[PDB]
RNA sequence: GGCGCCCUGGAAUGGGUUCGCCCCGAGAGAGGGGCCCGUGCCUUGGAAAGCGUCGCGGUUCCGGCGGCGUCCGGUGAGCUCUCGCUGGCCCUUGAAAAUCCGGGGGAGAGGGUGUAAAUCUCGCGCCGGGCCGUACCCAUAUCCGCAGCAGGUCUCCAAG
RNA sequence: CCGAGGGGCUCUCGCUUCUGGCGCCAAGCGCCCGCCCGGCCGGGCGCGACCCGCUCCGGGGACAGUGCCAGGUGGGGAGU
């Protein structure tokens, strides 16, 4: 108000120094990050096959989160409880002396050499398997597998968010064999959902090559002489 | 047996160039905003003198856009420049002797010094002191333009090369004789150690394939092909012809 | 005198009492006061004669 | 976020205070080289004792890896006298040899005639 | 001694100048200043010491005691060294860094007054400066050549 | 393109060029906190400094290059 003068800067091109601006573009990162990100791009360049390309069509996040929680119920055996289990087991022997306490203790099954074991057997319900597995051949055979069996197999987003249902980092499989007599219908719920877009769909999904998608910079000139080949004709 | 002149000089032990009194490499300013969408002004602070170089330098203070720094070039000096001039460069730089700016924006007809091969090399082609290349031929589609070189041979280049407009100074340097063995001696001790050379018609049959014989004489015929090995390829290397020149030249 | 030296004088034996003091050689500066307003004022110059030229067409 | 420079520069990490849970060695070494081995003989020749009366000092021969600080303190402890300042010389048989000027105060001749010469 | 430093003022009938050049309306000559080097002289040091000479003590430390002296001028294509000023020769342009300093900016900081702050490249005062080399020969006898070998082997000082 | 107040087959880029000067570490505006009883200090964020996006930007490119074999040539070199 008495002075209080305006000064702006102009930044055209032979003015005043260039502001501090974003940059996160044009920076050079290590050649691990630069590994880390052209790996990736060169999975979406690349005519990905088809059993590679059983993956990255996933379960969306509402039918996850349906089948997440039926898999947390039934969470296998932490090492707390299997302390105090077998406390809990000696003290009713120290009681009862029963023979059968428990029929069956129902449990999801985790592992890939657990979960195949019991896919040929065909003793599994439901088959979730994971999606970002290091190398994809400890997994790639077992969507072809389910579907002979005839189990109902599912893919889910990330090896370590159903790595947190049994306790570790990552653990890659689940595998639902036997549920409770007041879930039977849950895991019945999802399971038409779920072989309606995996089982039944095993013909288009073996069908379907992936990647071979050009980069955003050359589909825009692609792109731009389709416009004039198109201003060509009127 | 023994090993030629010229396969020693491979190894680079004593035939190593004399580069302590040098300067720095000549070469334009690296292309970034600046030059490829406006232009930006800088003024030569001095012209210096190479040695071993024909030509004389221009050292260049220009702004620096990004930092708050004055940063210092040199340029390859175009004849006619001084001191306490402007210099300006970019795709917008107005076309003046001593401006550089891409050969795709200049007309046909130009003369030009210093120009890059490939773009953003900062300048390797027409440097010698007197030299200059011409630009004609713009072909706007496939942008690529066609300039002539020093030695009359044309060559497609690409349209976003640079280069400063002018010729080199200090031309006119050849015509003067060494006119002595002292001037010659001290045109080679900023170069190289390279100047006295010895015939090979002179040595001994260990030390050159011409040499030998109770005459001096070569004996052999002194036109080889290109692919003689090393310590064989001695005299005219690969001659299409020899004799005294007549025509031009009458072979593109 | 030396560099080293420099470091043992107090700073009147080492620069001059103007602008620019021990660094410039006075004329220089003089060059360089009318320089700068000199042209300073062209661009008010160059600002109003931009001034009368889009706004009369 | 942003990225105002053009490089990755790596970030700065923590750095823990090394602390041990056992020692390297047990006990610190004693100094081999104390102030009885520091000085070695007083020197007793005859440029040695003109020196005494007419320069108010008095020469030493001292192990070669001593310098004029520790000479000084080995002089004034064993000696309980004050020291002006030290000489000292890599005599060419080997040795170093130490000027010590004592202190206005005291003089070089009773001081020496205590000393045993 | 030097100045490509300033102010006044304007030059032709051109003038000022050098051994040579060179310089001038982008300011000559003339007048008055300013700065840099001052290794010269004067002064403090500093005469108390040094030397010359004449004595006198002290056997022995004696850095004895004393008298007088250590004074005026000139000169130069002189030799040697240094400082400077201007030229010439180059298709030859005749090093880097450590250190050190000025300048520009003005983010900050300061006592807030009938008293003193932050600061100080000013004048004095206090403390410290470790390590290693240090003799001598350096050559028709201390080096190398088997030797005290007419050989070899880098420099400075130089009178009539 | 037509024509009324304008419409966008087709379009343009921008803010530095008489001169041996200077140019950074934000002004301003909008919001928000502790601080003032409908007002004062010290901080915060945004716009100024547009948005999205998968190669840093250009130049080549399934060639060059390299690994291997086959054929030329090879006193440059080795053996006799
Ligand atoms: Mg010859």
């Amino acid at each position: 108000n008495p002075l209080f003068e305006k000064r702006p800067k102009n930044f055209g091109i032979g003015q005043d120094i260039q502001p501090k601006r974003d940059l996160t573009r044009f920076v050079k990162w290590p050649r691990y990050i630069r590994l880390q990100r052209q790996r990736a791009i060169l999975y979406k360049r690349l005519k990905v096959p088809p059993a590679i390309n059983q993956f990255t069509q996933a379960l969306d996040r509402q039918t996850a989160t349906q089948l997440l929680k039926l898999a947390h119920k039934y969470r296998p055996e932490t090492k707390q409880e299997k302390k105090q289990r077998l406390l809990a087991r000696a003290e009713k022997k120290a009681a009862g002396k029963g023979d059968v306490p428990t029929k069956r203790p129902p449990v999801l099954r985790a592992g890939v050499n657990t979960v195949t074991t019991l896919v040929e057997n065909k003793k599994a319900q439901l088959v979730v398997i994971a999606h970002d597995v290091d190398p994809i051949e400890l997994v790639v055979f077992l969507p072809a597998l389910c579907r002979k069996m005839g189990v109902p197999y599912c893919i889910i987003k990330g090896k370590a968010r159903l790595g947190r249902l049994v306790h570790r980092k990552t653990c890659t499989t689940v595998a639902f064999t036997q549920v409770n007599s007041e879930d039977k219908g849950a895991l019945a719920k999802l399971v038409e959902a779920i072989r309606t877009n995996y089982n039944d769909r095993y013909d288009e999904i073996r069908r379907h090559w992936g990647g071979n998608v050009l980069g955003p910079k050359s589909v825009a000139r692609i792109a731009k002489l389709e416009k004039a080949k198109a201003k060509e004709l009127a | 047996g023994r090993v030629i002149r010229g396969q020693r000089k491979g190894a680079g032990s004593v035939f190593r160039a004399h580069v302590k009194h040098r300067k720095g490499a000549a070469r334009l300013r690296a292309v970034d905003f600046a030059e490829r969408h406006g232009y930006i002004k800088g003024i030569v602070k001095d012209i210096i003198h190479d040695p071993g170089r024909g030509a004389p330098l221009a050292k260049v203070v220009f702004r620096d856009p990004y930092r708050f720094k004055k940063r210092t070039e040199l340029f390859i000096a175009a004849e006619g420049i001084h001191t306490g001039q402007f210099v300006y460069c970019g795709k917008k730089a107005q076309l003046n002797i001593g401006n550089v700016l891409p050969v795709g924006t200049m007309p046909e007809g130009t003369i030009v010094c210093c120009l890059e091969e490939k773009p953003g090399d900062r300048g390797k082609l027409a440097r010698a002191s007197g030299n200059y290349a011409t630009v004609i031929s713009h072909n706007p589609e496939t942008k690529k333009t066609r300039v002539k070189l020093p030695s009359g041979s044309k060559k497609v280049i690409s349209s976003a090369n640079r280069a400063v407009v002018g010729v080199v100074a200090g031309g006119g340097r050849i015509d003067k004789p060494i006119l002595k063995a002292g001037r010659a001696y001290h045109k080679y001790k900023a170069k190289r150690n390279c100047w006295p050379r010895v015939r090979g018609v002179a040595m001994n049959p260990v030390e050159h394939p011409f040499g030998g014989g109770n005459h001096q004489h070569i004996g052999k015929p002194s036109t080889i092909r290109r692919d003689a090995p090393a310590g064989r390829k001695v005299g005219l290397i690969a001659a299409r012809r020899t004799g005294r020149l007549r025509g031009t030249k009458t072979v593109q | 005198v030396r560099p080293k030296v420099l470091m043992r004088l107090s700073k009147t034996k080492k620069h001059v009492s103007r602008a620019y003091g021990g660094s410039m050689c006075a004329k220089c500066v003089r060059d360089r006061i009318k320089r700068a307003f000199l042209i300073e004022e062209q661009k008010i110059v160059v600002k109003v004669l931009k001034a009368q030229a889009q706004s009369q067409k | 976020k942003i990225r105002t420079s053009p490089t990755f520069r790596r970030p700065k990490t923590l750095r823990l205070r090394r602390q041990p849970k056992y020692p390297r060695k047990s006990a610190p070494r004693r100094n081999k080289l104390d102030h009885y081995a520091i000085i070695k003989f007083p020197l007793t020749t005859e440029s040695a004792m003109k020196k005494i009366e007419d320069n108010n000092t008095l020469v030493f021969i001292v192990d070669v890896k001593a310098n004029k600080h520790q000479i000084k303190q080995a002089v004034k402890k064993l000696y309980d006298i004050d020291v002006a300042k030290v000489n000292t010389l890599i005599r060419p048989d080997g040795e170093k040899k130490a000027y010590v000027r004592l202190a206005p105060d005291y003089d070089a001749l009773d001081v020496a005639n205590k000393i045993g010469i």
